C-alpha cells in the first residue's frame, strides 16, 4: 500500500 | 554480525545503537536527503536554502518556513513508522509542475531487523562509522549531476510511502499509486546501515526525447 | 575491460581527467570542500580546487595528451592502495579507444560519469589512507626520459587530512 503526503502548493 | 565496527574507544563510551535511536538515525537522514535532493535538482530556489555542517559535509537546507513545518511532520511521523518498522519505501516523485509528467524519481528502500526490539544489549557501532557510510551516499548523489537529464521546465515534488495494509495513516496522508515515470533508465547507488535500518537508495529518470 | 574513453587526444584526456576528477570526490580520496562545480560543454562537472593537485594533474594530462596523439596508450589503470601495508584497495581501468560535435561529445561525457558512480555503488567504504598509482600502457617506443620527469612524476603529501598521501605515474610499455 502507497500513501502521499503532499508540501505546501508553492 | 558485521563489518564497520568504528573506533571501539568511541563505542566504549556510546554504548550502542538501539531501535529508537536507529529510527531517529534515519529519520534525520531523509530530512536531509530530501533537502538535498530539492536543492541540487533545482525544485526550489538555491537563494531559497541555507548552509549547514551535518555528517561532516557542508549541506544546505530549506529556509522556507513552510516547508520547513511539513518536512518536520514527514520526518516525525517517519519515526514512528521507522520505530515499528512500518515503512518498507520513502519516495521523492519530481514532476513538470503544469503537465504533471513525472520526470524524475528517487527511491528509498528501507530494510529493518524485525528482532531489534528484543536485544539484550545495543549493537556495537559507532555514530561516526554510520554518518561516514551516510556521507559517502550524499556526495554521490552529489556527483549525479553530470548525467541526470536537466529539469529545464518548472517542477514540484510529492513524498510517496509505502507500508504494510494495516497501516492507520493520518489524515494528511492520503491513498495513492507508485507514480512510475511511464519511460525510464535508472541508477543504483549506495546504501549505509545502522545494523538495525538499512537504506538502499538509487534515482530513475525519462529518457531523454527529441 | 573497464571504461571507455573514445575520441581525439584533447577530448580523450579531458575525460580521463573529468574521471579521475569524480573518482577522487565520490570515494573520499580528498575532501569535498576542495571541488567545486564548473560548466562544460553544457554539463556540470565537479572538480578539485587543489593547486598541488591540478598543477600534477595538468602535467600527466598534457603529456597523457602527446602520447595520445599517435595512438600510444592503449589504457590507463588506477591502483588505489593502502600506504601502510601495501594492500590493493581498488583499481580504475580506463580503456582508450583513439578514434581521432556538443552534444555527441555529453552523451559520452555523461556515460563515462555515469559507469564511474555506477561502480563506487559496489566498492567497499574506503576507510585507510593512501597512494594513487597511475599507470599508463603504452606500446613498446618513447620518447620518455628513464621513465620520466622524476622517472615518474610524483608527489607526496599530509597537506592535513586528506586520504591521498601520495600520487605517482609510471609507464609500462606492453608485451
Amino acid at each position: 500500500s502507497w500513501y502521499s503526503y503532499p508540501p505546501p502548493q508553492r | 554480525h558485521h563489518h564497520h565496527h568504528g573506533s571501539a574507544l568511541q563505542l566504549s563510551r556510546e554504548q550502542g545503537i538501539t531501535l529508537r535511536g536507529s529510527a531517529e538515525i534515519v529519520a534525520e537522514f531523509f530530512s536531509f536527503g530530501i533537502n538535498s535532493i530539492l536543492y541540487q535538482r533545482g525544485i526550489y530556489p538555491s537563494e531559497t536554502f541555507t548552509r549547514v555542517q551535518k555528517y561532516g559535509l557542508t549541506l544546505l537546507v530549506t529556509t522556507d518556513l513552510e516547508l520547513i513545518k511539513y518536512l518536520n511532520n514527514v520526518v516525525e511521523q517517519l519515526k514512528d513508522w521507522l520505530y515499528k518498522c512500518s515503512v518498507q519505501k520513502l519516495v521523492v516523485v519530481i514532476s513538470n509542475i503544469e503537465s504533471g509528467e513525472v520526470l524524475e524519481r528517487w527511491q528509498f528502500d528501507i530494510e529493518c531487523d524485525k528482532t531489534a526490539k528484543d536485544d539484550s544489549a545495543p549493537r556495537e557501532k559507532s555514530q561516526k562509522a554510520i554518518q561516514d557510510e551516510i556521507r559517502s551516499v550524499i556526495r554521490q548523489i552529489t556527483a549525479t549531476v553530470t548525467f541526470l537529464p536537466l529539469l529545464e521546465v518548472s517542477c514540484s515534488f510529492d513524498l510517496l510511502i509505502y507500508t504494510d495494509k494495516d497501516l492507520v495513516v493520518p489524515e494528511k496522508w492520503e491513498e495513492s499509486g507508485p507514480q512510475f515515470i511511464t519511460n525510464s533508465e535508472e541508477v543504483r547507488l549506495r546504501s549505509f546501515t545502522t545494523t538495525i535500518h538499512k537504506v538502499n537508495s538509487m534515482v530513475a529518470y525519462k529518457i531523454p526525447v527529441n
